[PDB]
């Protein structure tokens, strides 16, 4: 009984359409994703970086090590057309799929076959389905695993001698570690996952966690739910659509984070600069040009009584002064041959600057992810001329909306599902209104 | 019988004059820890070096504000985003200056504003109701978010957020403007029309029913006793307010259901002010608003101004202006 | 629930009136064109053209400043582009 | 019969007319060149 | 007001030369500054350096003077400091250090003539704007 | 301070574990309809 | 039947758009204001007034885009075509800024004509006028911004430009030369306004979740028919709803609906006062406390002096481009700064 803006509803207990239309929306994810790689492709110069061009893709195949060397130069575009044509390609075996299970396939699959027919209150069939998934999940870690170790490695931004593709022997195993990063605070200087700063932790963490979905997938197709969790969950096509929208709420908060801080697997060479390692590099900049016209960094006390160019953190590591202050947690390949123990060393700056750490600060500082929505770059007060919008902040921004709105979706379908499974979604009985049979008030 | 199950019962009790449930379990103790610590520093708290610079800012009663100016003042510039609870400082004295009551009281206070959220769903179901006023709660939930959580994110500091005080809301906005164009960001344009179609139906929808009460009492009487609490029978005449409404346009531009009617009213100012916590929470990412500077220029070259240009100059003069002692470098990356 | 007009979507789905608007519209359009791309549009409203805000060496702005000499002054400046 | 010539005809058409000879001539300002 | 050959006439060397500039040239320098500089140097400014702006008077008292085609050709080729003493490739984009500045390993001679154009130019359109910084905006 | 941040501590823990033990303690069927 | 009442019968004739009396002025002046607004925006400059390209002819864009204000030269002038400015000359009188007044004063009549027609159409239907009253408060807005705050300034000039950014330039003036944010009467303007989009959200979402199941359907606007005499959704359950969740209800369908009535309407009426104080700078600019205190010790700061030092900023930072009739020559050496910016 649902109207025509409603109308995927109608879908709910017709798993074959409803079939067709999960297969037919996964062709469209993979068409965007073939496309839009080719797109990027067509448009792409080798000789400016990434970030000055509006890619989000090529940067997520550079990372996996396809097409660069060092220093994260383009040395072959092949790897890029070879991606974007195979997807490209695949969606349209999706989509054929996709119509025919939809417009041409039996409506319902319960009668055509019990293994592919579900009844969303079938506890024991529901986590069937949810176990192949998680062992198809876990297999897919296991693949980023694959190529870092046995097909070519991964572009290591922190690798020796300015960032490039680098096999991972040995990928961190010790749980400590791993699990390690899943306690650690959120909060700054900690940065829960989003702080993870090598590869080697990566790909173990992908080792584990292959490994954690395909045991758990073993166990769910095994299995049944047990009494206590029976009593706690709506057991309802909605209800199963809500906890899918809630998951992928949170991981697209986390998504947006990861962007905007993670300079290891989003690598500052492919995405441009962080926001804090932006800022961090001005404050390097003119460290650096006042230095060589004879300041004293060291000793020069600014404005406020703080250090123009270094003070100290509230824990007394020695850091950029200005307001740069709050980006002190910011570690990058640029700057930590800088660091000593007490942080940044004051011998170090005077006497093993190097021209190309210079250029690095110059380029960033000057590559910020501030811009207008009309990709005029730099900040709101600039006039027209740059052509420029980080991809963080397109990356962090749309996916913080999405975030937004599936949160959203989450509490309307929960609701809704709480409310259908009770039975009152579409409203009060007139003649059984649960208030009008409780006390009053006062 | 049982103890827990008994425990069970009161906290989910619909008896209770106000529902507590679980949601209330989490949100009672921390918006009391919010309010409390609220209080106390509005009115006591020493002032707080906000910018991290030594130059700390004067925000209680006793040191001299008033309720105009008063403030809780956000967390020192220094700290950025660590996490600075009480047990971290070296003495409540350090704490003080260094902004700690801000970050305790936004903490606490974003939790229980989400349960109160989550306790807005719970009381629909024990009560048999549909479920979505909580969605509705989210726009303004959201936008609490982005002001006091997201954009410190996005900027790396605490110092950032909107200070808790009527003349500190007003220093974050226009710094806001300066930093991003909020003026002429789209999501903020949508904000507006939310906010002033929000009130425009209001109005509109109050005068309406108003318009068409039925003649229910006499002159010496206010009409309101007309209405009994819980009749059965509406208390005015929705085809006669319709009839002048869309004699007032045309027809077709007036609503006849009432439950579509409602939902419009619903949707409208909700769907508005989520676009307005998008905006405040992507320029978080300084995805700023338009930047029409110097975009008209004449045949030779010359720029030609436009109203957006002299924006600009407005914008500048709070750009080279803010937190006049903060930096030391020519631009303000955040 | 009718006041006796014709309904819309029985007019804009009619043969006819597609007849008659599929010459009134387009036509109109470029009527709207023409008052453009001839120039006619700058000279009804006195809108300066991209060669016509300044004069050569000139960055001063052509501001009206007084009330009753306006509309000579708005000329002076006219033909200080002459 | 329906009358073709109405009150309402007249004011769908004070508002129609204009505004397609509006938008024909904001069409060719997108071709001016400085 | 309009882009006259006039102003399209900019001194070619030290010895008063002048050439003119096409309005093709002068476009396609100002897209190439765009493209390769306008990152440091949007409108006439440095934003790493600015007490160094492309301010015509500046250039004039630059070591080798830059306010004419071919130094500024030059400097594109072989950046100096500004007394001239120390050459700054290393750290400046140039001819001679397109292997670590990629954006300039395209560029055609012309294409230096035609952004040391607009460079030259653009004071003359803009006036005090050009290189003043944002107090101009 | 360490008796203070030891107290939040175990105050937090109980009021979320009362949160965690209160929904799973058969939330779906307090409502006022169907209880299942 | 005399003349009179025949066209009394016309006028009121059942149509899709109904006219009546108040049509004769309504529908012109509306008609005029919008088409002046299109006309200018699309077509006409603002050069010899303000220094500014403001139509899609120019340049522009659907946000740039203004009919601006007349020059400060002209005064209160009505600036009409006939009169001693534009002397019939067309083409001048936009020039001029002409099209300004003309847009602000048919507007203004156009208003009243909304309004009558508000009254003749209650009239007509047996309605209550309180739609009519509500519109008093957008009617008290226009006159107040639009008209009383440029009469009690030098001219026309500082009124707002008819424009998206030309009114946000608008705002940003009122914040640095009034400190308009400070204003207790834009406060409670504020809060009407803000408080009318919470009312219309709570509102709308109550009955929409408070509903009966009048029908069988998953979509729930079915099951309304408008002439059912039952109300539609439950009072009573909205109302034990909102006492366990705020503390407190409305339990009186009536006050509520007028409650919603008056709130937007009296936060604009309210801000329409502060207004024609700041025509005659009659600001709520300063506390003096405030800056006797600051002025003896310097290490006293609050958020109030932080934000004037931001509206110092924008005064010399904008005024030279924003008043160019008072050719204001600011060296880069007296523009207030903080360090490196
Ligand atoms: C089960 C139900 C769930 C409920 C559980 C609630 C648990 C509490 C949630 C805590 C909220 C976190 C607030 C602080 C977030 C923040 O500072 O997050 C930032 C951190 C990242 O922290 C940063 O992490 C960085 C990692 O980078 C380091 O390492 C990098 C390695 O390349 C680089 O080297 C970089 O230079 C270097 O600094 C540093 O540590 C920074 O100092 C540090 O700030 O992100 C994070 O941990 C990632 C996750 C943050 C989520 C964001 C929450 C958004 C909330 C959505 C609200 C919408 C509500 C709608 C209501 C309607
Ligand atoms: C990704 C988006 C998406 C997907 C995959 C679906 C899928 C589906 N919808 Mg939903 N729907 C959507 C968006 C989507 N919808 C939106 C945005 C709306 C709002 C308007 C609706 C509103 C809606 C309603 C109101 C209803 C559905 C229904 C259905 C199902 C039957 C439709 C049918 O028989 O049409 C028949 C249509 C045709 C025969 C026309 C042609 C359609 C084909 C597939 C176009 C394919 C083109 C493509 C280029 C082919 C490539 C081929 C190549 C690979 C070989 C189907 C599974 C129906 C349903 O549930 O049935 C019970 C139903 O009643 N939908
Ligand atoms: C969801 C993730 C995502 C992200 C982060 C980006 C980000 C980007 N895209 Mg890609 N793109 C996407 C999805 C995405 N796009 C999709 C789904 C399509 C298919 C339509 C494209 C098609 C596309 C093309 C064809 C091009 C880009 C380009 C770009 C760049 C400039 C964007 C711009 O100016 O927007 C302008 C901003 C808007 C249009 C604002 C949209 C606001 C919406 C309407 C609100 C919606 C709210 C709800 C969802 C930027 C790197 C450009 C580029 O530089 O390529 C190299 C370019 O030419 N993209
Ligand atoms: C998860 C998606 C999915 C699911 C659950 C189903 C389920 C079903 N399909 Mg549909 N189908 C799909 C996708 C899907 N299909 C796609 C993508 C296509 C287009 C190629 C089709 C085309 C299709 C047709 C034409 C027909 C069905 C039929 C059926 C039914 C019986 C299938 C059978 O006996 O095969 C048994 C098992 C096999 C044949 C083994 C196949 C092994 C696969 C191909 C390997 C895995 C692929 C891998 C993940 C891709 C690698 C990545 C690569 C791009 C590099 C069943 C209800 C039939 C039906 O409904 O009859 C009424 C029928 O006639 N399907
Ligand atoms: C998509 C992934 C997925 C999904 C949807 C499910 C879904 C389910 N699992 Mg399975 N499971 C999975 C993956 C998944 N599982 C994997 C990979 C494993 C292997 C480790 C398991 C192992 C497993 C076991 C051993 C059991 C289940 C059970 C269940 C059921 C109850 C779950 C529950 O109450 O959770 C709600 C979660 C809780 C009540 C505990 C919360 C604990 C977390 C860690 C607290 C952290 C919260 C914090 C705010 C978030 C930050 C994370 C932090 C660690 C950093 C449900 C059907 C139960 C069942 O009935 O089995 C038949 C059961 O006993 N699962
Ligand atoms: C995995 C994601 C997912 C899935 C599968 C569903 C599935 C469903 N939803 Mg849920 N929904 C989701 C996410 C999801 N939703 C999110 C994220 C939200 C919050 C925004 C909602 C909010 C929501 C509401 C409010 C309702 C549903 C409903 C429904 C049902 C019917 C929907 C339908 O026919 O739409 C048909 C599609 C349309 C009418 C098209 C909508 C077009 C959107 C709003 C505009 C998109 C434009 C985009 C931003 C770009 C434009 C840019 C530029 C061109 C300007 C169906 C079971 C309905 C329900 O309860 O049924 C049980 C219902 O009332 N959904
Ligand atoms: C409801 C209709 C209406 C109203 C209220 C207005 C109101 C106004 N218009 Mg608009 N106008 C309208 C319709 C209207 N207009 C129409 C339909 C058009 C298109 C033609 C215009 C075009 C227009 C222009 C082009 C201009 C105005 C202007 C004005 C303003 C000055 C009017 C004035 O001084 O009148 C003076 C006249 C009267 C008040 C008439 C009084 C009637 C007298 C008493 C009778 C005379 C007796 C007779 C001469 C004796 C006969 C003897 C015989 C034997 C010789 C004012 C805001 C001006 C403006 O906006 O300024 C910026 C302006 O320039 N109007
Ligand atoms: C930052 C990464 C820069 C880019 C990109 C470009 N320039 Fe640059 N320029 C930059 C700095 C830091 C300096 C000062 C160098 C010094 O220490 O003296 C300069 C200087 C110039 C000059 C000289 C200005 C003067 O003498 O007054 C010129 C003419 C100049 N730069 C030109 C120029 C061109 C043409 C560029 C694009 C090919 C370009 N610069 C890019 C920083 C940067
Ligand atoms: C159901 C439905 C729906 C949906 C649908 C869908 C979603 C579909 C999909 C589909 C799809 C998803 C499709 C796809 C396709 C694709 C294709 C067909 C491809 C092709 C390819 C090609 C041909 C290639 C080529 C090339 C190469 C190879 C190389 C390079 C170059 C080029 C590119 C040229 C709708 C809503 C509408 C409606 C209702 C129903
Ligand atoms: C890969 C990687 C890694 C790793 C990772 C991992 C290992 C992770 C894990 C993760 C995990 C392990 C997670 C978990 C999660 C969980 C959650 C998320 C949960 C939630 C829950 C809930 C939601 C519940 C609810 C409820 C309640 C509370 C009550 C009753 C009712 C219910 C049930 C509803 C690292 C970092 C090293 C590095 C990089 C990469
Ligand atoms: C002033 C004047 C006058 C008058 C005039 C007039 C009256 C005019 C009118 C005019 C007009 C009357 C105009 C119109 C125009 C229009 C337009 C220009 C439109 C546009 C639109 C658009 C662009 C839209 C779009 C869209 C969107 C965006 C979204 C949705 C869809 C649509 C499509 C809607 C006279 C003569 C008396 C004289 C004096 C002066
Ligand atoms: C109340 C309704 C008022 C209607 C006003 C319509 C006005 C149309 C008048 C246009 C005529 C302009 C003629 C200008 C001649 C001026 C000569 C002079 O200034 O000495
Ligand atoms: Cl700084």
């Amino acid at each position: 009984g649902f109207a025509w803006w409603a109308g995927n509803a109608r879908l709910i207990n017709l798993s074959g359409k409803l079939l067709g239309a999960h297969v037919a929306h996964a062709g469209l994810i993979v068409f965007w994703a073939g496309a839009m790689t080719l797109f990027e492709l067509a448009h792409f110069i080798p000789e400016k970086p990434m970030y000055e061009q509006g890619l989000i893709l090529i940067p997520h195949i550079a990372t996996l090590g396809w097409g660069v060397g060092p220093g994260g130069e383009v040395v072959d575009t092949f790897p890029f057309f070879v991606v974007g044509v195979v997807h490209l390609i695949s969606s349209a075996v999706l989509g054929f799929g996709g119509v025919y299970h939809a417009i041409r396939g039996p409506e319902t699959l319960e009668e055509y076959s019990s293994f592919f027919g579900y009844d969303w209150k079938d506890k024991n069939k529901m986590t069937t389905i949810l176990g192949f998934h998680l062992i198809v999940l876990g297999i897919g870690a296991l693949l980023l695993v694959a190529k870092a170790m046995f097909f070519g490695g991964l572009y290591d931004t922190w690798a020796p001698g300015g960032g490039d593709v680098r096999v991972i022997t040995n990928p961190t195993l010790d749980p400590r570690v791993i699990f390690g990063y899943l306690l650690k605070s959120p909060f700054g200087g900690e940065g829960w996952i989003v702080s993870v700063n090598n590869l080697e932790d990566v790909v173990g963490g992908h080792i584990w966690i292959g490994l954690i979905c395909i045991a758990g997938g073993i166990w769910h197709i095994l299995t049944t739910p047990f009494g206590w969790a029976r009593r706690a969950f709506i057991w309802s096509g909605e209800a199963y659509l809500s906890y899918s929208l809630g998951a992928l709420s949170m991981m697209g908060f986390i998504a947006t984070c990861f962007v905007w801080f993670n300079n290891t697997v989003y690598p500052s060479e492919f995405y441009g600069p962080t926001g804090p390692e932006a800022s961090q590099a001005q404050a390097m900049t003119f460290l650096i040009r006042d230095q060589k016209l004879g300041a004293n960094v060291g000793s020069a006390q600014g404005p406020t009584g703080l250090g123009k160019y270094l003070m100290r953190s509230p824990t007394g590591e020695i850091i950029f002064g200005g307001e740069t202050m709050r980006f002190w947690d910011f570690r990058g390949p640029w700057l930590e041959p800088l660091r000593g123990p007490n942080g940044l060393d004051l011998n170090k700056i005077k006497n093993d600057i190097q021209p190309w750490q210079e250029r690095r600060a110059a380029e960033y500082m000057t590559h910020a992810p501030l811009g207008s929505l009309n990709s005029v770059g730099g900040v709101a007060t600039e006039i027209n001329s740059v052509n420029f919008v980080s991809p963080r902040s397109w990356l962090a921004t749309s996916h913080f909306v999405l975030a937004f709105f599936f949160l959203v979706g989450h509490l309307w379908h929960a609701g809704r599902a709480r409310a259908a499974a009770a039975g009152f979604e579409k409203g009060i009985d007139r003649e059984s209104e649960p208030v009008l049979s409780m006390p009053s008030l006062d | 019988a049982n103890l827990w199950e008994r425990f069970c019962n009161w906290v989910t009790s619909t008896d209770n004059r106000l529902y507590v449930g679980w949601f209330g379990v989490i949100m009672i103790p921390t918006l009391l820890a919010a309010t409390i610590c609220f209080v106390i520093a509005f009115i006591a708290a020493p002032p707080v070096d906000i910018d991290g610079i030594r130059e700390p800012v004067s925000g209680s009663l006793l040191y001299g504000n008033n309720i105009i100016t008063g403030a809780v003042v956000p967390s020192s510039n220094a700290i950025g985003l660590h996490f600075y609870p009480i047990w971290e400082a070296a003495s409540l004295d350090e704490w003080l200056y260094n902004g700690g009551p801000y970050q305790l009281i936004i903490f606490h206070f974003l939790l229980g504003a989400s349960c109160y959220m989550g306790r807005q769903w719970e009381l629909s179901y024990r009560l048999g109701m549909r479920p979505w006023i909580c969605v509705a709660y989210s726009a303004p939930l959201a936008s609490a978010f982005a002001v006091f959580l997201i954009y410190p994110i996005g900027q790396g500091s605490f110092s950032d957020g909107m200070p808790l005080g009527i003349s500190g809301t007003f220093n974050f906005m226009i710094v806001f403007q300066a930093e991003h164009n909020i003026l002429m960001h789209p999501f903020h344009q949508l904000g507006v029309a939310g906010v002033f179609g929000g009130a425009l139906f209001c109005a509109m929808h109050g005068s309406l029913v108003t318009s068409s009460l039925i003649r229910e009492t006499t002159e010496t009487e206010s009409a309101n006793y007309g209405y009994k609490f819980g009749q059965e029978e509406e208390t005015y005449n929705i085809v006669a307010a319709h009839g002048y409404f869309g004699r007032l346009i045309f027809q077709y531009a007036s609503f006849n259901n009432s439950r579509s009617l409602h939902f419009f009213l619903a949707a409208w100012p909700v769907v508005g002010v989520w676009f307005t916590a998008l905006g405040i929470s992507t320029m978080a990412f300084n995805l700023n608003g338009f930047n029409f500077n110097h975009s008209v220029i004449d045949a030779k070259g010359n720029v030609i101004n436009t109203w957006a240009d002299i924006i600009n100059r407005a914008n500048l003069g709070m750009e080279v202006m803010h937190e006049r002692n903060a930096h030391n470098f020519p631009l303000d990356l955040a | 629930g009718t006041t006796g007009e014709r309904p819309f979507s029985d007019i804009i789905t009619s043969v006819r009136y597609w007849v008659i608007h599929s010459i009134t519209i387009p036509a109109l359009f470029i009527a709207g064109w023409l008052f453009v791309s001839t120039g006619l549009a700058y000279d009804v409203f006195g809108t300066p053209r991209p060669d016509s805000y300044y004069a050569q060496e000139q960055r001063s702005i052509p501001l009206v400043t007084d009330r009753f000499e306006a509309k000579q002054q708005v000329e002076t400046f006219l033909e200080q582009l002459k | 019969s329906y009358p073709i010539f109405t009150v309402r005809w007249v004011a769908v058409h004070t508002l129609a007319v204009p505004t397609i000879f509006f938008l024909g001539a904001i069409a060719a300002m997108q071709f001016i060149q400085r | 007001a309009e882009l006259t050959p006039e102003v399209l006439t900019v001194p070619l060397n030290s010895e008063g030369k002048t050439i003119t500039l096409t309005e093709k040239q002068y476009l396609e320098g100002k897209r190439l500054f765009q493209y390769a500089c306008a990152s440091c140097h949007v409108g006439g400014i440095t934003k790493t350096n600015p007490s160094l702006d492309l301010r015509t008077e500046t250039l004039a008292l630059a070591t080798p003077p830059r306010d004419n085609i071919e130094g500024l050709v030059d400097y594109m080729k072989n950046p100096t400091t500004y007394d001239g003493e120390q050459e700054i490739a290393e750290v400046h984009p140039s001819l001679r250090s397109a292997d670590i500045f990629p954006k300039m390993r395209n560029l055609t001679e012309k294409d230096l003539v035609a952004i040391a154009g607009h460079i030259l130019v653009e004071p003359k359109i803009l006036g005090d704007k050009w290189g003043g910084g944002k107090v101009y905006y | 301070m360490e008796t203070l941040k030891i107290t939040v501590y175990i105050v937090v823990t109980f009021f979320v574990l009362l949160f965690v033990f209160g929904f799973l303690s058969g939330d779906p069927a307090r409502n006022p309809k169907r209880k299942d | 039947r005399g003349w009179f009442d025949i066209l009394d019968d016309w006028l009121k004739r059942d149509r899709f758009v109904f006219v009546g009396w108040s049509g004769i002025l309504l529908f012109p002046c509306a008609y005029l204001a919008l088409g002046g607004w299109l006309t200018g925006t699309t077509f006409v400059t603002s050069w010899y007034t303000h220094g500014l390209a403001s139509s899609y002819l120019e340049g522009c864009n659907f946000l740039t885009v203004a009919v601006s204000t007349p020059a400060n030269s002209m005064g209160h002038s009505l600036l009409l075509l006939w009169g001693p400015e534009a002397q019939g000359d067309f083409t001048r009188w936009c020039q001029l800024g002409g099209l300004w007044t003309f847009i602000a004063l048919h507007g203004a009549f156009g208003l009243i004509g909304f309004m009558l027609r508000q009254f003749e159409i209650a009239r007509l239907v047996g309605v209550r006028p309180y739609n009519a009253i509500a519109f008093s408060a957008p009617i008290a807005v226009f006159v107040s911004v639009f008209l009383i705050y440029p009469l009690g300034q030098s001219s026309w000039f500082f009124a707002p430009s008819f424009g998206v950014a030309a009114i946000f330039r608008f705002l940003l003036f009122f914040q640095g030369f009034h400190n308009w944010t400070l204003n207790p009467f834009h406060m409670m303007g504020v809060a009407g306004v803000l408080g009318g989009a919470l009312l219309c959200a709570i509102h709308g979402a109550t009955v929409e979740n408070t509903l009966f199941q009048d029908g069988e359907g998953a979509s729930t606007f079915r099951a309304f028919n408008p002439t059912q005499a039952e109300e539609t959704y439950s009072m009573v359950t909205a109302n034990r709803f909102w006492s366990q969740i705020f503390g407190i209800a409305f339990s009186n369908k009536r006050w509520l609906h007028f409650f919603m009535l008056f709130v937007p309407v009296t936060g604009l009426w309210m801000s329409a006062i502060g207004v024609v104080g700041l025509a005659l700078n009659l600001r709520s600019y300063d506390f003096i406390s405030q800056e006797i205190r600051a002025a003896e010790d310097p290490e006293f700061e609050t958020f109030y002096t932080k934000n004037l030092l931001l509206n110092e900023g924008i005064r010399a930072w904008m005024a030279p481009q924003d008043q160019p009739h008072e050719n204001f020559v600011f060296p880069e050496e007296v523009l207030p700064r903080g360090n490196a910016l």
